[PDB]
RNA sequence: GGCGUAAAGCGCACGCAGGCGGUUUGUUAAGUCAGAUGUGAAAUCCCCGGGCUCAACCUGGGAACUGCAUCUGAUACUGG
RNA sequence: AAGGCGGCCCCCUGGACGAAGACUGACGCUCAGGUGCGAAAGCGUGGGGAGCAAACAGGAUUAGAUACCCUGGUAGUCCACGCCGUAAACGAUGUCGACUUGGAGGUUGUGCCCUUGAGGCGUGGCUUCCGGAGCUAACGCGUUAAGUCGACCGCCUGGGGA
RNA sequence: CUGCAUGGCUGUCGUCAGCUCGUGUUGUGAAAUGUUGGGUUAAGUCCCGCAACGAGCGCAACCCUUAUCCUUUGUUGCCAG
């Protein structure tokens, strides 16, 4: 990754100059349109060095969650997670998944369990009752921890979209000592994320850059 | 491996339609004796299982002190809601002269030989607090000469 | 509020009945008290045999009294003279003749009526009412349980002002009828005063 | 140590006495600092010792008495 | 400056702000005692008196109703000149000066840009609402600080009595 | 004699829809959250959303009786041919 394609992703585009974040001064280019210019020769070495720390991390054989929750967004993440052998988090971010572990890994059993019975079961013992109930709670289960359900324990680092919209995991990963890769947009603050990388967050191309190159990057850290 | 204190219980009581409903709080610090210290606050319907929650708190959330062979390097000041902290080194064989919450702290601490006073409030939790925060603050010599960037004599 | 006798309410549904004879209105009553004289007896002279249910059933003429204990060898005995001192004793209570059957309860741990034996006699004892409950609880929840709740009531520690105090664990649904619901109380005589004690004990459903 | 709400900002202003005073150079040496001299009685307190069988007690030498006056220097800061 | 100030016109008169310069050369800040100004009610003398309205009278309501409600109604409210010197006289926050991330407005100047509009880019004064650090017992304050500091002044020391 | 020393049993608000806990998180702390919000229900009933995630006692169901039909048996009950 290089600096054109960023361009033309429009990674510099920020939010407008009403809804900024003081935090991030150093990484802004300048104003027009009253819109935020991200600057981007910040960018690339920054995004350079998490990509090589998060590389090192892969092949020591470190758990990787992907975040982003965004409606735009999360189709991109679940490719980008299971392309590269990896967890995601695409729809809403269960408040206490990290800090309260040991309570959740009982809602993955309860879904590894009702699966499990799904259709290598295959019991269909219906009761009148609870193929609308079972088969829909399994969904219920799947679509807010079904990226997570080969975890088994803590990961090993936080890579984060939209750091503002995810204020959530990033202070729980911070209160557990776990290393935060976030794209940061021009509102959002820095602060609890260990290794910043300036760019747009809301079109969905430069979210597609961000996460082919990092999941190539990992899976080149699984290749080793 | 961890030395523990107990330093205070209370009751504590909430008003519904029934009536009052009694609840034990317990405050208590753990440490290792070598510069490593916490405080841990539990809450629940008794008190046994409140000191044990207390204990489990305490032994995450525990801080890193520089001590010199058991004592502060320099007079040091703590502050919180309302409680004032004067912890100041003495010399060898004076024992810890402090206060019943600061005693506790600096029990478990490894400190040995320290002058204290407190001002203000003396409510327990704060002066648990205070301690903690005024030993956090407290710098050896080695990192002001990193922080100056010169190691002469004064180390 | 005031609850229904848990075992009362599932008599015939999923819990059977402690006498299976039949009569007339004829010799019913003097039945029901011979009955109960048996059953005062089997009481109080094993008392120290951990029996948790006498069932009686009345043949055309003649008794017999399974006795549902969790230490055999002592109703049982040395070599069985014991159950011979117990029915030429029976049959002298109940006039006609008598027959008696042991039957083993294999956890002790999971009958209510013998935790509140256990607590009441650790009361007597001058034990901290505290951990007699809790240990009930963590010995009963230990062994497959799947609930559990004791409650002890009336001059605790002998203090002056009765209270009244319950550990529970698990799942009580006392409002299932299908549940299997072991319920038992017992009283402790103390210097201060009786002490009462309930136990409740969940074993599942249907 | 405090003064929005716990006690506590005069109803507001002008202004004498008083307190305080941007920046540069020169000069002075009042404040300040250094040294020395005289004095600060003895006893008491403190240190190192010595005598009562020990201790209290008594006693030798020192230190201290944070002060004042005078003389000689220093000139960064305050004052003229 | 505070108390305060509201049709329009004229006369006399205080302050503030801005632009580009010129001039003096520390002439400054604060201020015990002192002096001045100071809502409403009230007081003195002389005028004026529509409306409103303490006191007062009557009618109701009510157990009673020296009140709330209704019908009347005097001082006063208005003017001139004196006195009084107090208010939750409040931002319950003394004056002066320096320093410390932001956002959206109001009002009043001024500079530049195709002045192309009721356009854009700057720079001063005053002012309103959010809110970051920090501070605070908390509530909250937050470049108009209750943040970080300096100079001077006023005041407080448990509740009643007071 | 003392229900104002107690056990057991009962009334009552009230068959009202509520009352709590574990872990996590927020607050110096009592505490809060969950349990609030938009709908819906007889119901903390259910669905969405949400710094909460789950669980327990309650609600509902399981029990008895009444309302329709079928199978079996047929006296002491029944009488269509
Ligand atoms: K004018
Ligand atoms: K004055
Ligand atoms: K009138
Ligand atoms: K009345
Ligand atoms: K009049
Ligand atoms: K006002
Ligand atoms: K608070
Ligand atoms: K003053
Ligand atoms: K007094
Ligand atoms: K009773
Ligand atoms: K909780
Ligand atoms: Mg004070
Ligand atoms: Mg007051
Ligand atoms: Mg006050
Ligand atoms: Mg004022
Ligand atoms: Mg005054
Ligand atoms: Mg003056
Ligand atoms: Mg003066
Ligand atoms: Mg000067
Ligand atoms: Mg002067
Ligand atoms: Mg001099
Ligand atoms: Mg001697
Ligand atoms: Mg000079
Ligand atoms: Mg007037
Ligand atoms: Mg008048
Ligand atoms: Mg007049
Ligand atoms: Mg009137
Ligand atoms: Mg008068
Ligand atoms: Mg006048
Ligand atoms: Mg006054
Ligand atoms: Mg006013
Ligand atoms: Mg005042
Ligand atoms: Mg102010
Ligand atoms: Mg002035
Ligand atoms: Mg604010
Ligand atoms: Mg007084
Ligand atoms: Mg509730
Ligand atoms: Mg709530
Ligand atoms: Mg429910
Ligand atoms: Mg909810």
């Amino acid at each position: 990754v290089s600096m054109r394609d960023m361009l033309k992703a429009g990674v510099h585009f920020g939010h407008q100059t009403r809804y900024w974040n003081p935090k991030m001064k150093p990484f802004i280019f300048g104003a027009r349109n009253k819109v935020h210019i991200i600057n981007l020769e910040k960018t690339v070495p920054m995004f350079n060095e998490a990509l090589a720390e998060l590389n090192k991390i892969a092949s020591r054989k470190g758990k990787i969650l992907f975040v982003g929750t965004k409606r735009a967004a999360s189709e991109a993440v679940k490719d980008a997670a299971l392309s590269c052998d990896q967890f995601f988090v695409n729809h809403r971010w269960l408040g206490g998944m990290l800090t309260n572990w040991k309570t959740v890994r009982q809602s993955i059993k309860r879904l590894k369990d009702l699966e499990t019975q799904s259709q290598d079961g295959t019991f269909d013992k219906l009761t009148k009752k609870e193929a609308l109930m079972r088969t829909r709670e399994l969904e219920k289960l799947e679509n807010s921890l079904g990226g997570i359900k080969d975890m088994g324990g803590l990961p090993d680092a936080l890579f984060v979209i939209d750091a503002d919209h995810e204020h959530i995991a990033i202070k729980e990963a911070n209160n557990l000592g776990i290393p935060v890769f976030a794209i940061v947009d021009t509102n959002s603050d820095p602060d609890g994320v260990d290794f910043v990388i300036p760019g747009n967050d809301d079109a969905i191309r430069a979210v597609t850059l961000y996460l082919g190159a990092v999941a190539a990057t990992v899976r080149e850290g699984r290749s080793q | 491996e961890l030395q523990e204190k107990l330093i205070a219980v209370n009751r504590v009581s909430k008003t519904v339609k029934g009536g009052r409903i009694f609840s034990f709080t317990a405050l208590t610090v753990v440490g290792d004796g070598n510069g490593r210290v916490g405080f841990g606050y539990g809450k629940a319907r008794e008190v046994p299982a409140a000191i044990q929650k207390a204990m489990e708190k305490a032994r995450r959330n525990m801080i890193n002190v520089a001590l010199n062979n058991g004592t502060l390097q320099h007079p040091v000041k703590g502050v919180h809601t309302g409680s004032r902290v004067f912890m100041q080194p003495a010399s060898e064989g004076t024992g810890i002269i402090a206060g019943g919450a600061m005693r506790a702290v600096l029990e478990v601490a490894g400190v040995h030989n320290v002058l204290a006073k407190a001002y203000g409030s003396t409510n327990p939790i704060n002066v648990v607090r205070a301690t903690i925060d005024g030993l956090e603050n407290m710098n050896s010599p080695e990192m002001v000469a990193a922080k100056r960037g010169k190691s002469v004599e004064e180390i | 509020g005031q609850k229904v006798h848990p075992n009362g309410i599932r008599l015939g549904i999923v819990k059977p009945w402690n006498s299976t004879w039949f009569a007339n209105t004829k010799e019913f009553a003097d039945n029901l008290d011979s009955d109960f004289k048996v059953r005062q007896y089997l009481t109080k002279e094993l008392a120290k045999a951990s029996v948790s249910r006498i069932v009686i059933e009345r043949p055309a003429k003649s008794i017999r009294v399974t006795i549902h204990t969790a230490r055999p060898g002592i109703v049982i005995g040395k070599k069985g003279e014991d159950v011979e001192k117990l029915r030429k004793v029976v049959a002298d209570i109940a006039g006609v003749p008598a027959q008696i059957n042991i039957a083993e309860v294999r956890k002790p741990e999971l009958d209510a009526k013998l935790v509140a034996d256990s607590i009441t006699s650790q009361l007597e004892r001058r034990v901290m009412f505290r951990r007699a409950m809790k240990r009930a609880v963590q010995n009963a929840m230990r062994l497959g349980a799947k609930g559990i709740k004791v409650e002890v009531s009336g001059r605790l520690g002998g203090a002056e002002i009765a209270r009244t105090e319950w550990y529970r664990e698990g799942r009580v649904p006392l409002h299932t009828l299908r549940a299997d619901i072991d319920y038992n109380t017992s009283e402790a005589h103390t210097t201060y005063g009786v002490i009462g004690v309930k136990v409740w004990i969940f074993k599942g459903e249907i």
